[PDB]
């Protein structure tokens, strides 16, 4: 999905706020801030109501301008609520009688996902590959940076997990590939307007052809 | 009005709201997001990778298990996790220099980092560590000389990232404790370099 979400190379942000080891405060700077992965946590392994693709991409799902304004924290706690809503396990009704006030959620998907691919290849360290030139309009983990892009492998996991493209919209048809660190030079991905070296990027093995 | 912000109750009151309509429902364990709360800030912490890094430093044995199945050396210390099942660990060296980002939202390998601080997850940092990574680092107190290669690693898929820092000199002889309360969350994420006191 080419959302807001997408950040990586975008240009006219300022200031990282940090200074090397300057203090972070606690973990948690709210009482409420342990309660979106807590109840993300409720949702995968106890409810069994959706998965961690799932909570990604609802929050992709945010609204472009509501995700630009919101805190991290505060992101999830509105995509685990639009998820316990879509899923039917709670009201938006409920939600903002207990709010005591509205309660907006994620958009609803525009894509029904798609399944891991049928033809793939199992690559090698030091082959060279292309990301496949494709346009996913649901949930995917490969950054627009590096679509189409040339690089290198520098490992093949040895576990595999399920396609995201299809375990995050909750598809019985995710199956289960490994991934890859793909090695791109920094010229590849943004030609002379960079000061880097390299990026490498963890590809699911559906993303990826033989650069020929 | 044009691009304005949706009307909405305050966050902790929506928050709230969203466990006690779980609870309520008893679909939340007894104590189950305490323990969560627990875990998070008391068992996830950049002190495990510290103490990591100060064993490859001085066990070169476990230097290169660390460096070929990050899991397998982790397990040894029974520090694998959510967000911290499949572990790469990434070498820095006297021409290279890694940094580890979450570009899409804020993957980190938890247990052995801790949980993600807020600027690593903020849109300044994931929108330009990949593309300038150089200029961020310096920006955040840390020079890499244009002799150092630096590669970024985006955390975009089940890999969870620490890097191995460059021991610095002066630490000849050190105990593991003495390296280890050099190694900060920043070096397990790359962006800073262990300093030694003088
Ligand atoms: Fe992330
Ligand atoms: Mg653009």
């Amino acid at each position: 999905m080419d959302g807001v979400h997408d950040l990586a190379g975008v240009q006219g942000f300022g200031k990282v706020p940090h200074t090397v080891n300057a203090d972070i405060g606690p973990t948690f700077h709210a009482e409420w801030e342990h309660l979106p992965y807590s109840l993300m946590f409720a949702g995968v392994a106890e409810l069994g109501a959706f998965s961690v693709d799932e909570v990604r991409y609802v929050v992709e799902r945010m609204e472009p301008r509501h995700y630009m304004m919101t805190p991290y924290y505060e992101r999830y706690v509105i995509g685990v609520a639009t998820l316990m809503v879509e899923k039917g396990i709670l009201t938006q009704d409920e939600l903002e009688s207990l709010a005591g006030g509205p309660f907006p959620l994620s958009r609803p998907s525009e894509s029904e996902g798609r399944p891991a691919p049928v033809e793939t290849t199992t690559f090698e360290v030091g082959q060279r590959v292309r990301v496949r030139d494709e346009y996913v309009p649901g949930h995917i983990r490969m950054p627009a940076y590096c679509r189409g892009r040339v690089g290198t492998i520098s490992h093949r996991t040895t576990e595999k997990w399920p396609f995201p493209d299809a375990i995050g919209h909750g598809r019985n048809d995710a199956g289960e590939e490994p991934t890859y660190h793909v090695k791109f030079a920094a010229e590849e991905l943004f030609g002379s307007d960079t000061d880097g070296g390299s990026v490498v990027v963890d590809l699911f093995e559906g993303y990826l052809e033989p650069a020929a | 009005t044009e691009n304005a912000a949706p009307a909405q109750a305050p966050v902790s009151d929506r928050a709230w709201a969203l466990f006690r309509a779980l609870d309520g429902k008893g679909l939340v364990p007894d104590g189950y997001v305490e323990g969560w709360k627990k875990t998070f800030e008391e068992d996830f912490s950049p002190r495990r990778g510290a103490e990591l890094v100060a064993r490859a430093w001085t066990d070169p044995e476990f230097r290169q298990l660390l460096l070929t199945d990050g899991t397998a050396a982790v397990a040894q210390y029974g520090y694998l996790g959510p967000n911290g099942e499949y572990i790469v660990a990434v070498e820095d060296t006297p021409t290279l220099k890694n940094v580890i980002v979450c570009s899409l939202c804020s993957c980190t390998a938890w247990p052995i980092l801790g949980l993600p601080p807020t600027w690593y997850k903020s849109f300044e940092y994931r929108a330009r560590v990949v593309r300038e990574p150089r200029k961020v680092l310096s920006e955040m107190g840390t020079e890499i000389a244009s002799d150092i290669e630096i590669r970024v690693y985006d955390t975009t898929a089940e890999t969870r990232y620490m890097v191995l820092p460059q021991r610095p000199a002066g630490t000849e002889g050190w105990s593991q404790e003495q390296l280890q309360e050099i190694v900060t969350k920043d070096c397990l994420i790359g962006v800073a370099i262990p300093q030694v006191p003088t």
